[PDB]
């Protein structure tokens, strides 16, 4: 039952029992004292054995372990150092940023998207301006959707590095952690310059980005990207030919290519169990069919494969930037339509029609028409996409968002059963998880 | 933040539309009904929203020596109750005035306070000659509009009995004047002289006019008109003649009867309080000039400022409830604070019969309460507490007062075989200051750039 | 009984030392706030976008180590609690049990818009509306996310209070 | 508190201040009023202050500790907690703290004499000051908190000054001071309850012989808020205790047995037989060594003096409240010093209560 | 995938009488644990105190009629009985649930406010 | 319309009671919020002057289709209203 529980040898008639002073029935009301008068025996399979369900050790890999991304009560129940069975408690971050965006207008709610995921902002934002472009039913001019391709690729560089370095710190090398943080700071860099705010760069705006690229920050941009090329070989030094790297890794956390698809997986855990399916290839967007760039594809499915494939889109992003940087084409940077982006500056205080679209953008903003959407990019966790219902209103009626490292927590049970406390520490590194995403 | 609701100051009542801003009412806009309105509303009305920011009262008040304090509700209730029973007035002892503003609930609920108290010197604050109404309570058609207001522009011969429709009416006012530019319209003005944007078939000032006029041809034309007007403003009854003007009329109302068909009635009154209709709709007016003439020991006003004419005497106790500090506040011993009409859900009755209601806006200033619920909270004070425990029970009351109350924006009319009835029970301009009408105006900062 | 108490004895803060003893207690203050001023050991509390900034300066650039900064995730081995990030209604039971677990003297940094009184999130269903209805805060650093730099002034901030510390003089003149 | 503590929205001070209560009675609620609690620092501040603050009242909490006034602005919203540093020796920081203070309270009271400050110089010195002082800014109420067996010409320090506190404040404040006497409180942290969970009690059947009418500090807490905000109750002298009747004795036994505390209570030092003369001549001794407050020589005497109820004061029924018993409480505010736990509820702390008695 | 411990198929069940049985194991459920929820929780009411709430509880809301709003209840009904077992609520909100708890008269509320 | 929905739909005891819902039209649609709180529905912060209110439904309003979808759903959810009807 709940509170406790309760053959091959043949079933044997043993009657008469006698001793040589009597019967057993003779000394059966004295008989209780005499051990060695019992008749049932210990071993049997069927002898009463009532034992109460002591519960297993279920320790918590709760909020406060710096494992965890956020505020993850990962309830984890164990016997002696294996898996048996897991169930993460999301929602330790369950702002409501569904809930708000329903009472705010379409350039309100873009900000919501750089707080989903801490590191990768640029690609957040780019999937709203996708589904509002989508409805909207224009279309960003080129040198815009260069733009998005280039801060695509740095925040791809911004996202990875706090993943496979968090995952290596995770592990224990400390030092790859550091090394790559630098990076990031030189990398924050350019988000601040061309934005204003070092990490949520309310930048890519439906119908373009913000404001034009600041003189010289290509120059910058590109010199980056001759020292950055070294960052990975030494990142490289001391993780990817180590043999303890290598043992913490391999075959830990194996997931089929089939399986896989089952539970809807995306990103890298889904190449790194053999899929060779993207959605930069599959759908293209803002500027991604112009560039070239080699996916990669792993064959075993486990930690090891992934952190190849992780390694492989820090030199196919640096390979885009140095595209993005040559090719790029001038003219303006957001769609020419008053009615989907402010004036000038300069003209909006000359012209009387430039003034009333910036009164009537900011008060009222522009009316979405009807209809419904589903548009989905390469986020660098996975397929983020997000569901938008235009109900002819300038505030969307329904924004629900597909978090990539939503769902592959929910394959934690499926991943980590049969594996050990430690092997935990890396299935969770290399899910990349980012509980501001998985709770939005 | 918009609400739906109806004016106050003149007995129209006509739909607007209030923008507010929190626990501040800043404009107040018309919302169309073509039945009353349709898209017009007086300077008055919509320039004296500023009079309920200032001048308010927020807190019980009691009087020690000459000088009002701020006392709690509790003392308040008590200090009413404490000098009740000092004087202990007896039946006629005890007076009530109903002011302009007073909404319906707190005059049928007052009565029933009144009355457990045992008293009948209660009307409104007017200056009726006659201690009982001259066209009386009893029947409906006797003050109403049987006409409504959507049954103006479909008429031939209107009378003015003494009034001036651009200062009494300013909305129905322009009505008449777009009829009378493209219409064959005649209107005949018998009362005091004054300036109006139209031309009249003047007469003359007096009584002694009208006397000439449904028998000459002033009044055979009003024979000839298929939908035949008479209008009497509210300033009839306050003239010595008030008596001799609804004989006159009605006469020529018993003699056709191309005036009243079963689709047009020619008699209609004209008053210009939003309190005076509700008053008679529920007959809380007195019937004996005896009554009126007892020197009462408790005057209790609710709303009531035009009581200069009236004779309050001095010993008198005097309880003033009401939302501004006015001439009716100097005469209080004890103030209770009231609400603002957009801050409390009223029913109120225009001049046509039509019952319409409030909806709330804004809470009252301060620790006012609703305008009602201090009577139930006094009555358990003295003795006669009152069945209603909420808003709901006091409609519930209304409905055993009449069956008009409850119908929201819904007139019952007075039927052709009997407002006919009606009739046979009958057989100077009233305003000085158009900006100083009202208690909301006279205390309005913007109104003091219209004088 | 026989009383007299003086008026224009200052307050502590503002008392200055008169005999040696004044200088003996102040000694001993200091010298045990500097230790504490020195050894800064906040706990790794990041719960959403703030965290990111609070990992930044034990980056190279920043290096908080160079001031004696070593976060301690237990609670017993950190005598500082930054609470970097939006505190959910479902986080807000969870963090007065980490606080409760700090040994005294114990320290709360508020970083960010959502520590400090709600944020972006202010108007949310399952939203703590400022983290001070939970826990008492000592400073609050604003921004949305506050740079790396904000931080390290807030630190620098609460530091300046702590030096001010007059315990051990307290006991001699105010108790 | 419940919802709405304030008997009426408006309330009229003695100084002629018409305060308006707003809200429905929550966090983001106000009252109008600002009650200074002094002494809010401690153990029965730190009840009096949250109740004040989570209906609206704003509270100036005078102290003189730094590191203990930073829990007490959790309670309030923004604002509504305020902070003067002060002594009691600085006339001009008190004055900084009854400026705009309708309500100004009492709790200052200590039991040991310092070396800074006497058991008089505190329990008169400071409350003669502050009610003075309170009265010269027109401040309508005061509300003051003495010892529960006050008497001017008591042979124990700590009750001849406090009885003479009672009087030097209505000499100073006048007739609008009101005085509250509370009966031994029992909480969290409870300096009643403290002596009896300490294992190394010395003098223990000496210390423990007292008798007391033990009373729950919510309520106390909640006494002085209804006292609060009624200007009906001036001019009063309240004394607050429990219907039934416990002793230390009986209570530190009952302590113990819940806890489970053979062997062991005759070895750890439970019970600690010692010479009337060492316990008068350890605590002299401490009083020049030790650095923290320690038991004092006044304590030894108050332990042969039992708690005595005044007829001419006024119980808990006249403000509406009836008292809880410590048998309804005692269990839960031990509970974290004590297979299956057993809970002993309220009944059954009597049957706890008859273990005990039965030799 | 493996769920967790005391987890149930949420079903649509079509019967009447089936409902009443499932309810009725459930009760007894709640009162099989009464003594893990005082020492799980550390709730200061006693033992008999929990089963006397939880016939409260029970008491309380056992007159609906409609099936299809039964099985909602019977749902939601089993989530609080398997966060409760489960210990996943925490101590404060159990001690809070069973905190929880005659008006007055128009006078009483007319002068501090009503609502 | 016969569903005691207010057993799942979660909402306070207060709602189904205390509150009242006007179905208006402000020109092809309706439109259902809750009338304002007699005392307590704004009260000004004597800190900033910001605009306190403990009625949790001042900002609600539920764009409607067609009148008798929102009386459907009125009766649904078990709420007291009461239906304005435009002037024509
Ligand atoms: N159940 C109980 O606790 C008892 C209640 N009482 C009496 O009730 C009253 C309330 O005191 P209580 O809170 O319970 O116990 P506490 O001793 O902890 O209260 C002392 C409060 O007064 C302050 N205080 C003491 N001396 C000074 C001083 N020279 N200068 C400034 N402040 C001083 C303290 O400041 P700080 O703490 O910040 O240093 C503290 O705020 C006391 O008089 C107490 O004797 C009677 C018997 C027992
Ligand atoms: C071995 C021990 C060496 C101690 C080193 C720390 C010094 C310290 O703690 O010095 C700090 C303290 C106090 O500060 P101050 O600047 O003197 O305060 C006084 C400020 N006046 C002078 C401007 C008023 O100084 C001392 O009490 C000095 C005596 C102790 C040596
Ligand atoms: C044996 C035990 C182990 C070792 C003990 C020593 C541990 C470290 C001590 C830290 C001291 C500290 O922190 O002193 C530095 C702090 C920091 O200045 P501040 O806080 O801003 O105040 C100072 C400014 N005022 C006072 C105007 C506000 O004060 C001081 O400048 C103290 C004054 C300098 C003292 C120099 C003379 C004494 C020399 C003694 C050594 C021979
Ligand atoms: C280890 C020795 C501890 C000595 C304590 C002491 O010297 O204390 C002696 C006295 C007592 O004062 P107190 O302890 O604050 O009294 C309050 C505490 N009671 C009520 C328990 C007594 O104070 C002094 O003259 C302090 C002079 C400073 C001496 C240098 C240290
Ligand atoms: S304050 Fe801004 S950066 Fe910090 S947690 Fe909140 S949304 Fe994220």
């Amino acid at each position: 039952n709940d509170f406790y529980d309760v053959n091959d040898f043949f079933p044997v008639q043993v009657d008469g029992i006698e001793s040589s002073l009597g019967k057993y029935e003779e000394f059966a009301k004295d008989a209780h004292e005499w051990e060695s008068w019992n008749l049932q025996n210990e071993d049997h399979p069927e002898y009463p054995v009532k034992r109460t369900k002591i519960r297993h050790f279920t320790l918590n890999f709760g909020p406060q372990h710096p494992a965890a991304h956020g505020v993850l009560r990962l309830i984890l129940e164990l016997h002696g150092e294996e898996i048996l069975r897991s169930d993460p408690h999301v929602g330790l971050l369950h702002r409501g940023t569904e809930k708000l965006i329903e009472s705010k207008t379409y350039m309100q709610a873009l900000p919501y998207f750089d707080r989903l995921d801490y590191v990768s902002m640029m690609t957040n934002e780019q999937v709203f301006s996708l589904a509002v472009e989508k409805l909207l039913n224009l279309e960003v001019p080129e040198r815009g959707q260069y733009i998005r391709t280039l801060f695509g690729e740095i925040t791809r560089v911004l996202n990875h590095l706090m993943s496979v370095l968090s995952h290596a710190m995770d592990v224990g090398a400390l030092t790859p952690f550091l090394w790559g943080f630098e990076e990031r700071e030189k990398l924050m860099e350019f988000y601040e310059r061309v934005s204003g705010a070092r990490l949520h760069s309310a930048y890519v705006r439906p119908g373009g980005v913000s404001q034009d690229l600041p003189a010289g920050l290509l120059d910058d941009i590109y010199m980056w990207a001759t020292q950055f090329g070294d960052r990975l070989d030494e990142t490289e030094e001391l993780l990817t030919d180590s043999r303890i790297w290598k043992q913490r890794t391999i075959g830990i956390g194996e997931v089929t290519a089939e399986d896989a698809l089952n539970y809807g997986l995306s990103g890298v855990m889904l190449r790194g169990s053999g899929v060779p399916f993207d959605i930069r290839k599959s759908q293209p967007y803002d500027a991604y069919d112009k560039v070239d760039f080699d996916i990669a594809v792993g064959t075993k499915g486990d930690c090891y494969d992934r952190y190849l494939i992780r390694m492989t889109e820090f030199r196919q992003s640096l390979r885009i930037i140095e595209q993005c940087c040559n090719q790029m084409p001038p003219g303006p940077v957001k769609v020419e339509d008053f009615k989907v982006a402010p004036p000038p500056r300069a003209l909006m205080k000359e012209d009387m029609e430039a003034l009333i679209h910036h009164f009537l953008l900011y008060t009222k903003g522009y009316a979405v028409p009807a209809g419904e959407t589903y548009t989905a990019i390469e986020a660098p966790k996975g397929e983020m996409a997000v569901y938008v219902v235009s109900d002819g209103s300038e505030r969307p009626y329904r924004c629900k968002i597909r978090a990539p490292g939503f769902a592959h927590l929910g394959a934690f049970d499926h991943i980590a059963r049969g594996h050990f406390l430690p092997d935990a520490v890396a299935i969770i590194g290399t899910m990349d998880l980012v509980f501001g995403e998985v709770d939005r | 933040k918009r609400t739906e609701t109806i004016d106050v100051h003149d007995a129209l009542g006509s739909n607007v539309r209030v923008d507010t801003r929190g626990i501040e009412v800043m404009r107040v806009l018309p919302r169309l009904n073509d039945e009353i309105n349709e898209e017009w509303i007086s300077d008055k009305t919509r320039f004296a929203c500023d009079g309920l920011k200032t001048q308010r009262l927020t807190k019980p008040l009691i009087r020690q020596g000459n000088t009002f304090v701020d006392a709690t509700w509790e003392e308040a209730l008590a200090t009413i109750a404490e000098g009740f029973q000092k004087v202990q007035p007896k039946e006629n002892e005890i007076k009530a005035i109903v002011g302009s503003l007073t909404d319906l609930e707190s005059i049928v609920a007052l009565k029933d306070l009144v009355n457990k108290l045992g008293s009948e010197n209660v009307s409104t604050d007017g200056d009726a000659t006659t201690v009982p109404p001259a066209h009386g309570a009893d029947f409906r058609s006797n003050y109403i509009f049987n006409s409504t207001i959507d049954n103006i522009e479909e008429a031939d011969q209107i009378l003015l009995v003494g009034t001036n429709p651009r200062h009494e009416a300013a909305v129905l006012n322009a009505r008449i004047r777009k009829v009378w530019l493209r219409s064959d319209l005649e209107v005949h003005h018998v009362g005091e002289e004054f300036d109006s944007t139209f031309e009249l078939n003047h007469l003359g000032s007096d009584v002694n006019a009208l006397a000439k006029a449904l028998t000459g041809e002033v009044g055979k034309k009003l024979s000839e008109a298929s939908k035949p007007l008479i209008i009497i403003g509210s300033g009839v009854t306050e003239t010595q003649d008030a008596e001799a003007v609804y004989a006159t009329v009605a006469k020529f109302v018993t003699s056709n009867a191309n005036i009243v068909t079963p689709e047009w009635n020619g008699f209609n009154l004209l008053h210009r309080e939003a309190s005076r209709v509700g008053a008679l709709d529920v007959g809380f007016t007195t019937q004996s000039p005896e009554v009126a003439n007892t020197k009462a020991k408790f005057i209790y006003l609710l709303g009531a400022d035009e009581i200069v004419n009236k004779d309050i005497p001095k010993d008198a106790f005097v309880v003033y409830q009401g939302h501004h500090g006015d001439l009716g506040a100097s005469f209080a011993d004890v103030i209770l604070p009231g609400s603002a009409y957009t801050e409390k859900t009223a029913t109120y009755v225009n001049t046509e019969g039509r019952v319409q209601s409030t909806r709330a806006a804004t809470n009252p200033p301060g620790v006012a309460r609703e305008d009602w619920m201090i009577i139930r909270a006094l009555s358990e004070y003295l003795g006669a507490t009152l069945p209603y425990d909420n808003l709901y029970e006091m409609r519930s009351r209304l409905a055993d007062v009449a069956p008009h109350l409850l119908r929201h924006e819904v007139v019952e009319p007075v039927s052709e075989g009997i407002a006919k009835v009606g009739f046979q029970s009958l057989v100077k301009n009233p305003i000085e200051n158009f900006y100083f009408t009202d208690v909301i105006s006279k205390s309005s900062p913007t109104m003091a750039k219209c004088v | 009984y026989s009383s007299d108490l003086p008026t224009d004895i200052p307050v502590l803060s503002k008392r200055p030392h008169t005999n040696l003893l004044d200088y003996t207690f102040t000694t001993f203050d200091k010298m045990k706030n500097w230790a504490r001023k020195s050894s800064f050991w906040p706990m790794t509390f990041g719960l959403a976008c703030c965290a990111v900034e609070m990992m930044h300066v034990s980056a190279p650039r920043y290096d908080q180590d160079r001031l004696g900064i070593i976060f301690r995730a237990s609670p017993r081995q950190s005598d500082i609690m930054i609470v970097a990030g939006t505190v959910t209604n479902k986080m807000a039971p969870a963090l007065r049990q980490v606080y409760d677990q700090m040994p005294y003297p114990r320290w709360v940094i508020s970083m960010g818009s959502c520590a400090n009184g709600g944020g972006y999130y202010h108007y949310s269903y399952s939203v703590v509306r400022g983290v001070d209805r939970i826990v008492p805060v000592d400073i609050y650093v604003p921004g949305c996310p506050p740079t790396s730099e904000a931080l390290m002034y807030g630190v620098f901030q609460l530091q300046k209070k702590m030096m001010d510390g007059q315990t051990h003089r307290m006991w001699y003149r105010s108790y | 508190v419940s919802t709405f503590p304030l008997k009426s929205d408006i309330n009229i001070t003695k100084s002629g201040k018409t305060l308006l209560s707003v809200g429905q009675g929550g966090r983001s609620s106000r009252t109008g009023f600002t009650a200074t609690v002094f002494g809010g620092t401690g153990f029965l501040g730190r009840v009096v202050v949250s109740k004040l603050a989570k209906h609206g009242t704003n509270v100036v909490v005078p102290f003189r500790n730094d590191r203990a006034r930073r829990q007490l602005k959790v309670n309030g919203d923004l604002g509504v907690v305020n902070f003067v540093e002060f002594d009691i020796r600085n006339l001009k920081s008190i004055e900084d703290s009854v400026k705009y203070s309708d309500i100004v309270i009492n709790l200052i009271g200590t039991e040991h004499f310092s070396k800074n400050f006497s058991i008089e110089d505190v329990n008169i010195g400071a409350a003669e000051r502050i009610a003075k002082a309170a009265k010269e800014a027109g401040v309508s109420r005061l509300i003051h908190v003495s010892s529960y067996n006050a008497n001017p010409s008591s042979s124990s320090d700590f009750y001849a000054t406090k009885g003479i506190g009672e009087q030097v404040v209505r000499d100073n404040f006048g007739p609008d001071a009101t005085i509250v006497r509370p009966a031994p409180m029992y909480f969290r942290n409870s300096p009643f309850l403290n002596e009896l969970l300490q294992i190394k009690a010395l003098g223990g059947n000496v210390i423990f012989k007292k008798e007391v009418y033990p009373v729950h500090a919510l309520q106390v807490g909640e006494a002085i808020e209804r006292i609060a905000f009624d200007d009906a109750t001036a001019g009063q002298t309240y004394e607050l205790f429990g219907k039934e009747r416990y002793s230390k004795k009986e209570l530190r036994e009952m302590i113990k047995h819940i806890i489970h505390i053979g062997y062991y209570p005759y070895s750890a030092g439970f019970y600690l037989p010692a010479p009337e003369p060492f316990l008068y001549a350890f605590a002299l001794i401490r009083q020049y060594i030790s650095s923290q407050p320690r038991f004092n020589v006044d304590q030894l005497k108050r332990s042969h003096i039992n708690q005595e109820i005044d007829q001419s004061a006024k119980t808990f029924t006249d403000l509406g409240m009836v008292p809880d018993e410590l048998s309804e409480y005692l269990y839960r505010y031990v509970k974290p010093h004590i297979q299956n736990r057993t809970v002993y509820s309220k009944e059954d702390i009597e049957k706890l209560r008859d273990y005990v008695n039965t030799p | 995938t493996n769920p967790t411990a005391f987890a149930q198929t949420t079903r649509y069940v079509k019967d009447s009488t089936e409902m009443r049985t499932l309810v009725l194991n459930l009760y007894r459920r709640y009162l099989r644990h009464s003594r893990g929820f005082v020492n799980n929780y550390n709730l200061d009411i006693p033992a008999s105190q929990v089963r006397t709430k939880i016939r409260q509880e029970f008491e309380r809301q056992r007159f609906v009629k409609d099936l299809p709003l039964k099985n909602v209840l019977y749902m939601k009904a089993q989530m609080e009985f398997q966060e409760l077992v489960n210990f996943w609520k925490q101590q404060c909100h159990v001690m809070q649930y069973f905190e929880s708890i005659k008006g007055d008269s128009f006078v009483q509320k007319f002068l501090k406010g009503a609502q | 319309t016969d569903l005691a929905k207010e057993l799942v739909s979660g909402a306070p005891k207060e709602l189904i009671t205390e509150r009242v819902a006007r179905i208006y039209q402000e020109t092809e649609t309706w439109k259902i919020d809750w009338d304002i709180l007699n005392k307590g529905n704004r009260w000004e912060n004597d800190l900033m002057g910001y605009q306190s209110s403990s009625d949790y439904m001042q900002g609600t309003i539920l764009k409607f289709d067609t009148r008798e979808g929102a009386i459907r759903f009125a009766k649904g959810q078990g709420w007291d209203y009461y239906i304005q009807e435009p002037k024509v």
